[PDB]
């Protein structure tokens, strides 16, 4: 080690920890959390960001006095990759779209953005590379952004081949866009779009969860290099699901909005994926070899769903 | 005419935020003795409407926060609980030593060691208490903050 | 009154009217009163058993010679050395007379002191704070509950065995939603100095060696 | 010696009945306090056209913080620490040692401005006028850690604000 | 108990008193409970005050009433002052006066100017804040700060006043009596203040005792008691005025009361500047007050006392005092406890606001809900010192 | 000596009858704190927490010493029914944030120096 | 309207409830304290079930005898008159 990154304290705010970490899409749903837990055992965390700065106010208060850097970066310009991950011990990468736009397709959020990271992290002696990819990533599959999704993952174990890939499921949370998307598209303006929504068996993962199976992935020297599965306790069937949320906004269902600019909110290939059923990979390891328990929909689902219930409730069924 | 889609950003993001700068109707947390100078910032001689600056604003129609005095722990919550209510574009101005960083309590066992632990903030006001000239150089150092937002023009590159 | 400019000039017809105070105090309520004091400044504390608070609060603000109608302040020091570590404080003022007097008494942290609010309406919320800041109970009070500490607050900030800046501390967490305490961490801290000089200052004070 | 604020007994005469009948009904101190408001409508505001225009100060007032310098340019810090004795906030940490050349002279002067209350007791406290309060008040930052200030900062506001702070002891020197 | 209404004034409004959350039972438009909570500018003062040198201690006591800065520095140096049994110099009591009485002006003006403002009187709160304005120049002339001067020490005052600081005292104070004369004319004989304040919050001259009330609160009632006439403290027996006394105890008067205390401030301020005499300004006694730069660079005894002073501290003999001063608020003392060693053993603070506050129940009872703005007002409540 | 001035309870068997109404008000009030707080816990967990708070002074024997506790969770029950706390306050029982901290001899000899 | 037997059904109803306690052991005898080994403020917990179940208040002084559900019944009986 380097006397600088010893750690120290008892791991609280004021105290270090040795981990350096550079997270890309740290502005995003899953980059809030991974740096709020960075930053309570006092980690430094450089936050490259595309957006305004007004955009990333919210990180600030996660750390400590000089713990979050924030810095500017291009996914196409490499030279400011470099100067976000010079000084990093951890490279995490949490950059996506569930949309296209005009300049960034699937292919470049998920292929040569995370390649390009990937490559300089390399040559800049980055020791440890964490990258999101999906449970459902597949070459055949129908939604591009999951086939998106499987050709970055190759491109990443080539690049970086110590490199810890983590696959989760759809991921739920105050801030998602799984149960939030099933209480609001389906229910303002509309009755719900569900295609056939009796053959879509889904199995989702708490946020918490994941961001906790992210950081053990930094602690835990034995993740290197090897892919994982981030899955829920259960395995539910897509309509229940979908009933299941309904019940908790109270909102009635009653079982059966195009892409624009600004940001499509609900678009072709959202549909393809909240479809796509739940691979199951036995031998890949989940989130019970990195110490973490994938917590129950149902504790973390009346937390979501408050705000949309309008100013006693059954649990759903089971897949096994 | 003619115009690029870019020169059309740059122009329509300029008037959003002349109009943000020049009708910035401020809430101010009169926790402390940093409340007596952001009145004595209101009064005759500096006159702080006359730059376009409200001296009342609810909370619900706030643009800025000013935290003006010790923040402890009781009225902590109190403070997050206004800050949430605030419809965004919002901002904090934090005003003196206390709420900076907690100033003069700072090592006491009832005081947050600084506003910045509850909620974000953009302006750091420095003296104990800052003079009504001090904190108007702060409120003047928010418009010119907000003059340079890009909002627009990330916009377009998304 | 003298040619020292800078030294304060003693007035000693108070002293002898504050002892003489003292000692018709002492004589009325003999059953209560363990010591009378008068300091080189002019001022006459008396030291009462704790049980003796009513009857003597009582005495002083009735009686036609006492007349200490205002309850100026009312506080607790904590001398963790003593056995009764906590010293209760009773600063009354009297406007017939023009004077002032200071009654003492003490307790622990599990022996209780009658209420003094039957005598002073002030002492409502001062021995509120007291109880906050000391963890000094008073019987018999009609509301008794914190004051000044936030809600849920473990300790008494002010005895001498409190830790200056605490035990826990709070911010804003964001995947809670919430303000959360947790362990206090400084960045930097405390310095402690040793400022006590080894040489005595005031032979005046000076103790008998054990 | 007290005077009665409010114990006047009205007069019972029609005359000063009426008076007062007159006042209810025709709403006279209400006309008369607008007739205040209205002076003031035509008197000069008060107002100063900051920053163009500043309130004014004086030699003592009491600013930004700045390590000073002898003539011929040596630190005047000798490294007593009797200023970080006496802050009464604390904001003051030093550290020392012999410099190359044996000389006495800090190695750390930091001052967290965010705990310091601007009492200016550190200056009062120096033995060589190594640490001043400056002139300058506009200095507020966007970031808390652009407020610690290290050695560096504070000789830099010291060769920034010489020129100033030198004119504003020459003119209280004396005072104190 | 038809509805219990917890008013926070957590939002706060431009009043800047601090924060206060009023926890009320309204049976109506009337008022049956009132329940200050106040814990919500509680910053451990007292306890930091043992952990620093009496020197240290002293800026603690520009921030317990912040609108009443070198009245609550006098009554800390009042206090040591009798322990260590020293004696400040003529020049600094009359200085301390002169500064005490533009203290009690600047508080004056808030009290009055901020209670007419939550009334809905706007206007002359902008009209006198140009007034305290000009007075937070003599504090920065005299001590570098506009507010927090901590000018007012045990021995003295830090510096002698700058020349030419007088003459602009006497400008100030010779054209203020007009100013004062504006704001009657806008609320004294106003039909809807007196409504707003007449028989408002009444307090009987023998609850006000037992409930520890002073200041305007007793002589509202009617009771003749001012501490700078009973129980004279500085040169306060050297000057002639008058205490402003009510006989109804209702708000109209207070608010009376304390227009008078400006006009016999003034009256005050008068004397003192005819008055002020020479000499220095700190008690000539090293071992307490620090020497002059000039002595302190040429002389072994005045460094050695230089450098003790300022690390240290003086000594202050074992003992306990209380002392208390007329403020402007009410009686602010502080009881004062030394182990013997530089740093004070105990310092509790006795705040005129923290007994008026808790008498706040006492005096609503039977009064609709915009009536306590008007009682709180009539209080001069700064949560600085209310909670310490 | 061992003559001393009680609070409330003259003998142990007095002090365990104000512990157990105390009590029945906790027992009964977390089904309505967990709603008008809309906590997140269940109304289980809530009663577990009052169930360990209860528990952790289980030793104590002195009569003075169960009084004033009892005084104290009686102040604290009188916040959360007037509803003077906060969601926030409520929630500190449980140290949500606060990350798992070891108890064995390996785990703390590995961290920190802290016995 | 009493039923004696009726006041048995319910309170064998309500222990059987109890997460704790476990059906076989349950007597209408069986002992809270030693024989389904139940804790001073498990019995408690009990006692505010039969409030609730018999809509009135079973005094602290009373509960504490209560300690097993036979008493439990002849108290329910004594307190509603039920002479059966
Ligand atoms: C484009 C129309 C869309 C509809 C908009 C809503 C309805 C129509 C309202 C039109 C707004 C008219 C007021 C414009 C204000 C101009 C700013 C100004 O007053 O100058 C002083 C300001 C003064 O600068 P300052 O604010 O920094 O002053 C500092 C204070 N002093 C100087 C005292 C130290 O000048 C500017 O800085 C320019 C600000 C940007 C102005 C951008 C708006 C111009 C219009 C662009 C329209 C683009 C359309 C596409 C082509
Ligand atoms: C009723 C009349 C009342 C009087 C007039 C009212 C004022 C009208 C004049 C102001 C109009 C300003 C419109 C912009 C609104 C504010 C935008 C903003 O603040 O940024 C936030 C957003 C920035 O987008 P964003 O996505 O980055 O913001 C969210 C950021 N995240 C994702 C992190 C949460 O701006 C917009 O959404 C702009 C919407 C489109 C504006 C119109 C652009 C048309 C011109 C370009 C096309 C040219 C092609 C050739
Ligand atoms: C606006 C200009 C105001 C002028 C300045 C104020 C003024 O001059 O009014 C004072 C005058 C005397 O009022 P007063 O001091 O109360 O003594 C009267 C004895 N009965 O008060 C008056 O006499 C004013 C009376 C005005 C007449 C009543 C208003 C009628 C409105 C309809 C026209
Ligand atoms: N949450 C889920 O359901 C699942 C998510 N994942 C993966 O999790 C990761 C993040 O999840 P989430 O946080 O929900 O994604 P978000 O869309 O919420 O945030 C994504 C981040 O990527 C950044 N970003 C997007 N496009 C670009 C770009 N072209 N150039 C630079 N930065 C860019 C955004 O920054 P800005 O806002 O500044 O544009 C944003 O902070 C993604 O990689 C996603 O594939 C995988 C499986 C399930
Ligand atoms: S920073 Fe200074 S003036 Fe402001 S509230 Fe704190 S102590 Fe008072
Ligand atoms: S001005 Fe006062 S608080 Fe600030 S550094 Fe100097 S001594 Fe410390
Ligand atoms: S700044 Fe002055 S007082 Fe402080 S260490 Fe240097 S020489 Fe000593």
């Amino acid at each position: 080690l380097h006397h600088a990154v010893i750690p120290h304290g008892k791991g609280g705010r004021s105290s270090v920890s040795g981990i350096v970490a550079t997270v890309f899409g740290a502005t995003g749903f899953l980059g809030r959390y991974v740096v709020n837990h960075l930053g309570r055992m006092g980690s430094q965390v450089i936050v490259p960001h595309r957006c305004e700065p007004y955009d990333t106010m919210h990180l600030r208060p996660m750390g400590d006095l000089g713990q979050i850097i924030f810095m500017d970066w291009n996914g196409r310009d490499k030279d400011s990759i470099r100067r976000a991950v010079e000084h990093s011990s951890v490279v995490i990468n949490l950059v996506g779209r569930e949309w296209e736009t005009q300049n960034f397709d699937f292919e470049d959020v998920f292929v040569k953005i995370p390649q390009a990271i990937a490559q300089v992290s390399k040559e800049a002696g980055v020791e440890k590379f964490i990258h999101i990819s999906h449970l459902n990533a597949d070459i055949k599959s129908s939604s591009k952004y999951l086939r998106s999704k499987a050709v970055g993952e190759k491109e990443v174990r080539e690049t970086f081949p110590e490199a810890t890939i983590i696959k989760p499921a759809e991921i739920f949370g105050r801030e998602d866009r799984f149960l939030n998307y099933f209480a609001n598209i389906r229910w303002f303006g509309g009755v719900p779009l569900i295609s056939l929504g009796k053959k879509t068996v889904k199995q989702p993962v708490y946020i918490v969860d994941v961001t906790k199976g992210i950081i053990n992935a930094i602690k835990d020297p034995d993740a290197r290099g090897k892919t994982f599965a981030f899955v829920g306790p259960s395995r539910y069937l897509l309509f229940d699901l979908v009933q299941y949320v309904f019940a908790v906004a109270h909102r009635p269902f009653l079982p059966y909005f195009e892409i624009s600019p600004f940001e499509p909110w609900t678009t072709r290939d959202k549909v393809e994926r909240i479809h796509t059923t739940d691979k199951i990979l036995p031998h890949l390891p989940g989130l019970e070899d990195l110490g973490v328990e994938a917590t129950p929909l149902e504790l973390k689902a009346i937390e979501v769903l408050r705000r949309h219930r309008t100013y006693d409730v059954q649990p759903a069924k089971t897949i096994p | 005419p003619s115009s690029r889609g870019e020169y059309v950003v740059a122009k329509l993001d300029d008037l959003i935020n002349w109009a943000r700068r020049s009708s910035l109707w401020p809430m101010t947390f009169g926790l402390a003795c940093c409340a007596v100078e952001m009145m004595h910032m209101a009064a005759p001689r500096y006159d702080m409407d006359r730059f376009g600056v409200v001296f009342r604003a609810s909370p619900r129609q706030s643009d800025v926060m000013i935290v003006a005095g010790t923040l402890t722990n009781k009225m902590a919550p109190a403070l997050r609980k206004v800050y949430d209510q605030m419809p965004e574009p919002r901002y904090v101005v934090s005003m003196g030593s206390c709420a900076n960083g907690g100033g003069y309590y700072h090592y006491s066992y009832s005081v947050v060691r600084g506003c910045d632990r509850i909620v974000p903030v953009d302006i750091y006001v420095p003296g104990c208490p800052p003079t009504a000239e001090a904190l108007l150089y702060g409120i003047l150092q928010l418009q010119k903050k907000i003059k340079r937002e890009k909002r627009l023009r990330i916009w377009y590159r998304r | 009154a003298d040619t020292r400019p800078t030294v304060r000039p003693r007035n000693d017809v108070a002293h002898k009217q504050l002892s003489a105070f003292g000692e018709y105090v002492a004589e009325i309520l003999p059953k209560y009163v363990q010591q009378v004091q008068v300091s080189c400044f002019n001022e006459l504390e008396i030291c009462i058993h704790p049980d003796g608070v009513i009857p003597v609060l009582t005495f002083l603000r009735d009686h036609s010679n006492a007349q200490f109608k205002s309850l100026a302040d009312l506080t607790a020091v904590d001398i963790p050395t003593r056995q009764n570590r906590f010293e209760i404080v009773y600063n009354l003022l009297s406007l017939r007379f023009n004077s002032r007097i200071r009654v003492k008494t003490y307790t622990d942290e599990l022996t209780p002191i009658e209420s003094s609010v039957p005598v002073y309406k002030a002492a409502n919320w001062y021995e509120r704070e007291i109880w906050d800041m000391f963890g000094v109970f008073f019987a018999n009070h009609p509301d008794l509950r914190r004051i000044l500490t936030d809600y849920g607050f473990e300790g008494h900030p002010f005895r001498k065995d409190f830790p200056l800046s605490g035990y826990v501390e709070l911010r804003y967490d964001d995947e809670v939603k919430r303000v959360v305490a947790e362990p206090v961490e400084l960045a930097q801290e405390f310095r402690k100095f040793d400022l006590n000089s080894p040489w005595e200052a005031f032979p005046a004070y000076r103790q008998p060696p054990e | 010696t007290y005077k009665y604020v409010n114990l006047r007994e009205p007069s019972m005469d029609m005359k000063s009945v009426t008076d007062r009948a007159a006042q209810t009904l025709l709403w006279t101190e209400l006309i008369r306090g607008l007739g205040m408001t209205l002076s003031y409508l035509f008197r000069e505001p008060a107002t100063i056209n900051y920053p163009f225009e500043k309130g004014p100060l004086s030699p003592r007032f009491r600013g930004e913080h700045a390590l000073r310098r002898y003539p011929s340019g040596e630190e005047r810090c000798i490294a007593c620490k009797l200023c970080e004795a006496v802050c009464p906030a604390q904001a003051i940490t030093i550290e020392a040692e012999p410099r190359a050349d044996g000389s006495r002279r800090t190695t750390r002067y930091d001052i967290d401005m965010t705990k310091c209350i601007y009492c200016g007791f550190c200056q009062e406290a120096c033995p060589v006028d190594a640490i001043v309060e400056g002139p300058n008040f506009e200095f507020s930052t966007e970031t808390h850690e652009e407020l610690l200030y290290n050695k560096e900062k504070l000789l830099n506001n010291g060769d920034k604000w010489e020129a100033e702070i030198a004119a504003n002891i020459q003119a209280d020197y004396l005072y104190r | 108990l038809v509805s219990n209404l917890t008013l926070n004034f957590g939002p706060q409004h431009p009043a800047a008193h601090g924060v206060l959350r009023l926890v009320m039972e309204l049976s109506g438009e009337m008022v049956r409970k009132c329940d200050p909570h106040i814990g919500l500018l509680h910053r451990g003062t007292e306890k930091l005050i043992e952990y620093k040198t009496y020197l240290q201690a002293l800026p603690y006591f520009d921030r317990l009433d912040y609108v009443s800065m070198m009245c609550n520095e006098q009554a800390y140096s009042l206090a040591v002052e009798k322990l260590l049994n020293i004696r400040p110099p003529p020049r600094a009591q009359w200085i301390r006066v002169l500064f005490g009485e533009i203290t009690r002006l600047l508080n004056h003006i808030m009290a009055v100017t901020t209670h007419a403002l939550d009334i809905g009187a706007m206007t002359p709160f902008f009209w006198m804040f140009e007034e305290r304005e000009k007075m937070f120049e003599f504090y920065e002339r005299v001590s570098g700060a506009r507010m927090h001067a901590a000018y007012v020490r045990p021995g003295g005052v830090h510096q002698d006043l700058p020349l030419g600081l007088m003459d602009d005292i006497y400008e100030f104070s010779k054209n203020f009596s007009l100013r004062i004369d504006e704001l009657e004319e806008m609320l004294t004989n106003n039909r809807i203040w007196r409504n707003r304040t007449v028989d408002i919050g009444i307090v009987t001259a023998e609850d006000a005792l037992n409930y520890g009330f002073s200041g305007v609160m007793l002589r509202g009632s009617g009771i003749q008691w001012d501490l700078r006439k009973t129980q004279p403290y500085d040169v306060y027996d050297q000057v002639e005025f008058d205490v402003p006394i009510g006989s109804r105890g209702d708000c109209y008067d207070r608010y009376l009361c304390r227009v008078e205390e400006m006009r016999q401030s003034i009256r005050i301020i008068s004397q003192c500047l005819n008055k002020m005499p020479p000499g220095e300004i700190k008690v000539d006694d090293a071992k307490v007050s620090p020497p002059k730069r000039a002595e302190m660079k040429t002389s072994m005894e005045s460094l050695i006392h230089h450098f003790k002073l300022y690390t240290e501290g003086y000594q202050v003999p074992p003992g306990a005092t209380y002392t208390a001063i007329e403020a402007p608020k009410g009686e602010f003392g502080v009881y004062l406890v030394s182990d013997g060693s530089s740093r004070p053993y105990r310092c509790k603070i006795k705040a005129p606001g923290f007994a008026h506050l808790a008498g706040l129940d006492k005096m609503s009872k039977g009064h609709m809900l915009a009536d306590v703005v008007a009682i709180i007002g009539t209080q001069d409540i700064v949560f600085g010192e209310v909670d310490r | 000596s061992t003559s001393v001035k009680p609070i409330f309870s003259r003998d142990m068997n007095e002090a365990k009858r104000r512990v157990r109404e105390l009590y029945r008000a906790w027992y009964r009030e977390v089904p309505n704190t967990v709603h008008l707080f809309q906590l997140d816990i269940s109304v289980k967990q809530g009663r577990d927490k009052v169930r360990e708070m209860f528990k952790k002074n289980a030793h104590i024997t002195d009569p003075r010493v169960v009084d004033l506790l009892v005084i104290k969770g009686k102040m604290e029950l009188e916040e959360t029914i007037k509803v003077w706390k906060q969601r926030t306050h409520v929630m500190r029982f449980f140290h949500e944030t606060e990350a798992p901290r070891p108890k064995d001899f390996l785990s703390k000899f590995y961290v920190g120096h802290d016995p | 309207p009493l039923t004696l037997e009726g006041i048995k059904d319910r309170v064998l109803y309500v222990l059987k409830l109890y997460d704790k306690i476990d059906p076989e052991k349950l007597s209408v005898n069986s002992h809270f304290m030693k024989d389904l080994g139940l804790d001073s403020l498990d019995q408690v917990e009990i006692i505010m079930a039969m409030e609730d179940e018999f809509g009135f208040e079973i005094p602290d002084i009373d509960a504490e005898k209560l300690m097993c559900p036979q008493e439990i019944v002849d108290y329910i009986a004594d307190k509603k008159d039920v002479y059966e």
